[PDB]
RNA sequence: CGGAGCCAGCGAGUCUACCCUUGGCCGAGAGGUCUUGGGUGAAACUCCGUCGUGCUGGGGAUAGAGCAUUGUAAUUAUUGCUCUUCAACGAGGAAUUCCUAGUAAGCGCAAGUCAUCAGCUUGCGUUGAUUACGUCCCUGCCCUUUGUACACACCGCC
């Protein structure tokens, strides 16, 4: 048929480079394990806000996303998960610890549910983000709520927030750690099991909006 | 064909708190309780309708609204109900001054009134009460709003007199296997039953008669006991 | 197992409280240019 | 459910401290607070009349 | 190239080249009964006398991955599926086996 | 309308119907202007110099100096308004393009 | 319940809305000509899609 | 190829050389080992009493490979760390001088290091040939 | 009159002020810095943490800010303020002595934010005229003549009492009320370059240890 | 008339298409009374042309011979 | 003995009413000093 | 005598000087190889100038990097910047300009902070 | 708990036979001792074995025993270290304050600059986010109410 030759000598270097590292020059995988192609966002209106189309090697892109309004809609969603994981007074700044426990939770997500953990966390985002909410229409403070819709950036924000703080309180004083509780949370949120803090909170917010619609 | 349990010796039920937002339970919230303290010169008291002529009128308020006796006799009824012994209930109260108190199932509220008054003074000023056996902390002032402490799947109803009347047994077996039930009952002497409009999606009632507070609590508890086979 | 590719083992654990393993085992570049 | 009895003091007063059952550690805490306020007032007054 | 031996209240993985205990699993409360590897050899299930199946990952005894609370009776045999990867079959002294999705 | 900026310190506006210079915009600093940019919805004219590092923002309806945008550390070589979303882009000899 | 998707075509300005809530004008995707005025909670801009649990309801103000 | 100590990582050189100085046994463990704490700030002695001296000997061999010439004060200030001293804020402490002098005398009479001018002790020739060889066999066995 | 490094833009242009704290401030210093940024108008506050002072000065004087107020504390109680005027201008740095703040005392409402009137009491020397110019070119030129807030810098033996008042003018006099922080600040140093260097030539700094120190004012 | 010219393009943009259709009914009735048509011609022209220019995509997709 | 400098003035009711009726006089006759526009 | 090229990579206070010259293909950071650059979770941040363009660009040149200052993550960002713009400058000066701007296009499509740092900050609002 | 790898930037007037240091040796430890000359190094972090939700081993206040360094002379125990003793204490109500990118927060290291500060103050780097970036709906503060300034266009007597 037709084939292109574009290297003309088997490439060998003087510094020995590991075989999986030099295998990573044909496709960029997260932590050299998890592929970014065939990772779709199975809910439209959240594609163009959960970003999985520039593959990365680690969740530590030091780029600047907090100086325009919707610029954090194209931080990769693994890194948005990581950044939301490193928040409380105890664990502020510790992005390498957050990256390391994201690596551990994607390994154990894959070893429990034998599928792509990036696809699992993307399904967890698109199942967790609430599609309706209530504002408090004031009237000076008349305690009545009015149901509003909710924009997709707010849905991705509140999805990552619900998932991460659900993993924290689920790891609060049990035997499991943050990596294992976050793995359980992301798996249950991906399949949508109503056993997770995150989609129970989504179902409560959507049900209250349905109530005082 | 089905075997027995491996251990027939009866364990005590796991006492539930706000640190367990998973288990199906019954929350009872005593709203608009009259729990305020005051100085005498040398002495601190809890404001009654009877410890004063006009301490409440010097504070501005009226004497008919200083009734801690009725939240006392609700708390006695809820904590002597069998559902509390079975461990399917916890009691939150919220003062008319906006103070939320979490009440453990394991507490022994004192039976006479002024013992409860001296308990409420130290609870309101030390924000915490330990046991005599001092191993756990079983009556404590916690942070508002109550929805931070209620379980994540929890239908929140309120109790009144002017509402579509239901039956507690079929109403509680309507709800599903992990949903709890948070019942805001008003511990006023009188007042509009709108004390919890911002938390509640269903306003129901239990009788066609003007129902007292602890009688409404005991009615809902006995209905819950019949619905959960206790 | 079937694909052991190395030192091959038979192990038997006894009710006496001990474990028995029986295994079967398995000049110059100028001179070279010359 | 087990049923514990609540520990609390009768005739509670927040402004008074708690009644410690030892008269030689409550006394040293009382007199530590006493020397702290009297030492603070004393040296405040002598530095302001020095000024 | 490694094998797990279930003694009482510990499971020891031996290596098939030195025959010494490379790794050991000692945080069981009662007598551990069964211990098998998954078909991918990545994680290790152990049924315990309290009916608590605990599955760790192999070659890491400190990360208990999940603790299935099976019957109150002792669980005497625990093994993963040999075709499927994400189902674990545990039979116990309850005269009923269970298939668990992990 | 047609706008022009010169080295004598002035931007000025020209009606191409009555052929009159109806508007003249100066700064306050006596600088000479090297490039300009107008709004699409021509409320605001904008001009940059090669000796001042600021951008001068004038209203066209009134004549006043609406703003002086500061932040370049080099002479503002070029200005252009986006024709659709009306964002200002200036670019200067401090190796920097900047979006206002 | 069948849900529907609706793309923003215009963020309505100078409406007297309550703060943190912005009115918006969305057209549908199954018939991309008919619009409806909704009012959303988070930050919204043009041509992004948002999810309507119902579409039988026009939005009033909030205030 | 080109083998060294720079070519191999922390763990894969240090515990491999620790296995070497374990199964050679020409070490003279101090005897008051199993008692001591490697510092004043570790509430107790090391968890692998049958060999932590060999691991420490390998560690000071690697560290004296990479640096030029150190002494026991340098090794103490190196191996020290912070301390949870109590309710007060934390200030840095030193390591254990007797253990450090014991391990340096041990591998002195082994023959890896030797006393240099200016003071302190550097790698000897036989130890210099010895140290990178076990890293070469580290990559050889972990091919 | 307006002196030689303020005369180019004396009344032509409004000022632009940054107000910033020392480093990792306490909460009362953050309240104090908010009080200073809404003491004088067209001032904004900047969260100093992990800011170097040379590149902070450079970013200010290429963004176009006129001057900088850096505040130093002592366990809540603020103790110093440095005013650095940026187009290679002067830094007057002061110590603050009797500070009482409205965030400490009373929810008495909100402030007024009008371009205020300014009172300067007996700044008689040329150093007094210098510190008057550096203190009043951080205010907005030309208020309305019925503006109802005034502030006062009154010299009381090298201790500038600083207060802020609102007023109405009634039938028999004028009725005053005290808003905002009261101080007595005192200049311990002027120098002629910005805050970045401390290699700038000193126009004045007080000589604490000379034996004729307490004989004169603005020594 | 009593809405102002600065917020007229917002007042006409807030209203949905059902109110646009009844606005067209209002204009259709008002240009039969030719007294208050001619006293408000540029106002009717400005409002009507902005309304259908803004709502043009939906208007040309309505299918009714009455409209 | 002797001291370096006059210490910081303790603000009293009489000195606060001193500068208070001072600024009463000042803002009564409006003889204050601001900037002027160019 | 050799064709050689020197570039610089900077983040906060780390700074890395990279000398690229023709050779056999060895990439050495601080004397040690590139496969030793700790904290070992950002070793792929260091690797991505190699894996973005292929190792066949590095098969004929040897790089050495000297990194001072900074912390762990500032040093890996300085290393990757120095490696990237050193490869670009070598292919500019001693290989063809078409491979030069192909390398610039690949690095700029991944992130231009491999080639241009974000340097002078803050903003006084 | 027990080992190991590693990464900064400010700063630069000394007791010069008793100060500060490089190195040898003694003691588990602190510290001692003898010679040399007059800043190297951070912590959080990373890795490697072990434990395990329980006043927990988290804690260390309190009391005892022992070894020293120091204050004449311990003579109210000068302070360091070693082993026991394991009290209190479980993240903190109502209210309230501050905060928008190298920012909040974590982390250590230096200095001590005529005022202030050592019951601390100011520097310096290391790690580094979440959420707004819209709106005048609420709370306030401000501005204007001839368009003037020159066309075109809009407005058309607060």
């Amino acid at each position: 048929d037709f084939e292109v030759v574009e290297e003309f000598t088997p490439v060998v270097l003087a510094t020995p480079i590991p075989e999986e590292v030099q295998q990573a020059q044909t496709e960029i995988k997260l932590f050299n394990k998890w592929s970014f192609e065939e990772v779709e966002v199975k809910d439209a209106s959240l594609v163009d806000y959960v970003q999985v189309r520039q593959p990365i090697f680690v969740a530590h892109t030091a780029g600047r996303y907090a100086n325009k309004r919707f610029r954090k809609a194209q931080c990769p969603i693994i890194e948005r998960l990581t950044n939301s994981l490193m928040m409380n007074g105890r664990n502020n700044g510790k992005k390498l610890k957050a990256v390391r426990i994201i690596k551990h939770t994607l390994d154990i997500i894959n070893v429990l549910t034998d599928q792509n953990p990036i696809q699992v966390v993307v399904d967890a985002i698109t199942n967790t983000g609430p599609r309706e909410d209530t504002t408090r229409v004031g009237g000076g403070g008349a305690a009545r709520r009015q149901a509003v819709d909710v924009s997709p950036l707010r849905r991705v924000n509140q999805a990552i927030a619900l998932l991460t703080i659900g993993a924290r309180e689920a790891a609060f004083r049990n035997i499991k750690t943050i990596a294992e509780t976050l793995a359980e949370e992301l798996i249950n949120a991906a399949k949508g099991s109503s056993t997770s803090y995150a989609i129970k909170k989504k179902d409560e917010l959507e049900r209250v909006a349905k109530s005082n619609r | 064909q089905k075997a027995l349990p491996a251990s027939l010796v009866p364990q005590a039920p796991p006492v539930l708190t706000s640190k367990d937002k998973i288990t199906k339970r019954m929350i009872v919230v005593l709203a608009m309780a009259s729990l305020e303290t005051h100085k005498i010169s040398d002495k601190y008291v809890l404001l009654n309708c009877d410890d004063h002529q006009g301490l409440l009128k010097k504070m501005g308020r009226d004497i008919s609204e200083a009734r801690p006796d009725i939240t006392h006799q609700c708390l006695l009824t809820l904590l002597d109900s069998p559902i509390n012994k079975a461990g399917k209930l916890q009691v939150y109260i919220q003062t008319s001054r906006g103070i939320l108190i979490e009440v453990n199932p394991t507490v022994r509220i004192p039976r006479t009134f002024k013992r409860f008054s001296g308990l409420m003074v130290q609870l309101l000023h030390k924000l915490s009460i330990r046991s005599v056996n001092s191993e756990e902390k079983l009556l404590k002032v916690i942070k508002n709003p109550i929805t931070d402490h209620l379980p994540t799947k929890c239908r929140k109803v309120t109790l009144s007199f002017d509402a579509p009347v239901i039956r507690v047994q079929d109403y509680i077996e309507k709800l599903d296997d992990d949903e709890s039930i948070c019942v805001f009952v008003g511990a006023m002497a009188r007042g509009k039953d709108n004390f919890a409009d911002e938390y509640v999606d269903e306003k129901v009632g239990l009788s066609n008669y003007p129902l007292s507070a602890s009688v409404a609590c005991s009615k809902f508890c006995h209905g819950a006991e019949d619905a959960w086979n206790i | 197992p079937s694909t052991a590719q190395g030192n091959r083992h038979l192990v038997a654990g006894l009710s006496s409280g001990l474990l028995a393993i029986r295994t079967k085992k398995k000049k110059s570049n100028n001179f070279q240019r010359m | 459910i087990p049923t514990h009895a609540p520990k609390y003091e009768e005739n509670f007063n927040p402004d008074k401290k708690s009644y410690d059952p030892d008269r030689t550690r409550s006394e040293i805490n009382k007199m530590k607070a006493q020397l702290k306020k009297e030492r603070k007032f004393t040296m405040k007054e002598i530095r302001k009349d020095a000024k | 190239h490694d094998f797990a031996v279930t003694s009482s209240t510990r499971v020891q993985i031996f290596s098939s080249r030195t025959r010494q205990v490379i790794k050991t699993f000692s945080r069981f409360k009662d007598v551990v009964y069964s211990a098998s590897f998954r078909s991918d050899g990545k994680l290790l299930c152990a049924g315990d006398a309290t009916g608590l199946v605990s599955v760790y990952d192999s070659y890491n005894p400190r990360t208990i991955l999940l603790s299935i609370n099976a019957s109150t009776h002792p669980t005497h045999v625990t093994k993963f599926h040999t075709q499927d990867n994400k189902i674990l079959a545990t039979a116990s002294d309850d005269r009923v086996t269970r298939l668990w999705d992990i | 309308v047609m706008f022009s900026s010169s080295l004598d310190g002035t931007v000025r506006a020209w009606d191409l119907i009555r052929y009159r210079n109806f508007r003249t915009f100066t700064g306050t600093e006596r600088i000479q202007f090297n490039c300009l940019a107008v709004d699409p919805s021509g409320e605001v004219v904008c001009a940059g110099s090669l000796d001042n590092f600021d951008i001068h923002v004038w209203s066209v309806q009134t004549g006043q100096l609406l703003d002086a945008l500061s932040g370049h550390e080099g002479p503002v070589s070029c200005l252009s308004f986006s024709q659709e979303n009306s964002v200002l882009a200036s670019a200067s000899w401090d190796k920097t393009i900047r979006i206002w | 319940t069948p849900v529907t998707l609706a793309k923003v075509i215009k963020v309505l300005g100078r409406t007297g809305s309550r703060g943190g809530v912005t009115q918006v004008r969305v057209e549908f995707l199954e018939d991309t000509s008919r619009t409806i005025v909704r009012n959303v909670k988070g930050p919204v801009r043009e041509n992004d899609i948002l999810v309507l649990m119902e579409s039988e309801r026009e939005a009033r103000r909030l205030r | 190829p080109g083998v060294s100590v720079r070519d191999v990582a922390a763990q894969d050189f240090i515990n491999a050389y620790a296995s070497f100085l374990q199964r050679q046994g020409k070490l003279e463990v101090p005897g008051y080992v199993d008692i001591v704490k490697t510092s004043s700030g570790n509430e107790m002695p090391p968890q692998d009493a049958e060999g932590w001296f060999y691991k420490r000997a390998a560690s000071v061999a690697r560290h004296i490979y990479m640096r030029k010439q150190v002494g026991v004060g340098k090794l103490n200030k190196l191996y020290g760390g912070a301390k949870s001293r109590g309710v007060r804020p934390y200030k840095h402490i030193d390591a254990s001088g007797s253990i450090n002098r014991k391990v340096l005398q041990a591998l002195e009479k082994i023959g890896i290091v030797e006393i240099s001018p200016k003071g302190g002790r550097r790698i000897s020739e036989n130890g210099q040939r010895d140290l990178d060889r076990i890293a070469a066999q580290t990559l050889e066995e972990d091919e | 009159q307006v002196d030689d490094e303020y005369a180019a833009t004396s009344g032509i242009m409004d000022p632009r002020i940054i107000v910033t704290t020392s480093r990792d401030p306490s909460t009362r210093l953050s309240q104090f810095a908010k009080e200073i940024k809404l003491l004088f108008p067209n001032a904004v506050r900047l969260n100093r943490g992990n800011y170097v002072m040379p590149n902070l000065v450079d970013a200010c004087k290429k963004s176009g800010t006129t001057d900088l107020v850096v505040l130093h504390e002592h366990r809540g109680v603020p103790t110093s303020l440095t005013i650095s005027h940026f187009p290679h201008g002067p830094t007057a740095q002061f110590s603050l002595h009797n500070v009482v703040m409205r965030h400490d005392i009373i929810n008495a409402g909100n402030q007024s934010e009008v371009n205020p009137h300014l009172i300067f009491d007996n700044f008689t020397t040329a150093l007094g005229k210098r510190v008057v110019c550096i203190l009043k070119h951080l205010f907005n030129a030309g208020p309305k003549k019925d503006s109802e807030r005034v502030i006062t810098f009154a010299n009381r033996g090298d201790f500038i009492s600083v207060r802020q008042h609102v007023y109405v003018r009634t039938r028999e006099g004028v009725e005053i009320a005290e808003v905002g922080p009261r101080f007595e600040m005192r200049l311990f140093e002027l120098r002629l370059g910005t805050l970045e260097n401390k290699d700038a030539d000193v126009e004045w700094q007080l000589r604490r240890f000379i034996r004729t120190a307490n004989k004169k004012d603005y020594l | 008339l009593r809405i102002r010219m600065s917020q007229l393009e917002d007042a006409l943009m807030v209203m949905p298409f059902s109110y646009v259709l009844k606005f067209l009914k209002f204009i259709d009735t008002v240009m039969q009374n030719k007294t208050l048509l001619h006293s408000h011609l540029p106002l009717i022209c400005k409002n009507l042309f902005f309304i259908i220019k803004f709502n043009h995509k939906e208007l040309v997709s309505q299918k009714n011979e009455e409209l | 003995f002797d001291r370096t400098a006059k210490p910081v003035p303790v603000i009293t009711s009489e000195v606060t009413e001193s500068l208070e009726d001072m600024i009463r006089r000042r803002i009564q006759d409006s003889n204050f000093d601001d900037l002027q526009r160019r | 005598a050799v064709p050689s090229v020197q570039t610089f990579g900077k983040k906060k206070s780390a700074t890395a000087v990279a000398h690229v010259k023709a050779g056999k293909g060895l990439i050495k950071v601080n004397g040690s190889p590139i496969t030793l650059v700790e904290p070992e979770i950002l070793r792929f941040k260091v690797y991505e100038p190699l894996l973005l363009v292929g190792l066949d660009k590095f098969s004929n040149i040897d790089i050495r990097v000297r990194v001072t200052g900074g912390g762990h993550v500032s040093q890996v960002y300085a290393i990757r910047q120095a490696i990237a713009k050193g490869l670009v400058a070598y292919h500019q000066k001693y290989v063809d300009e078409q491979s030069k701007n192909e390398l610039k296009k690949a690095f700029t499509s991944y992130d231009r902070t491999l080639l241009i740092a974000d340097s002078r900050r803050p903003e006084p609002k």
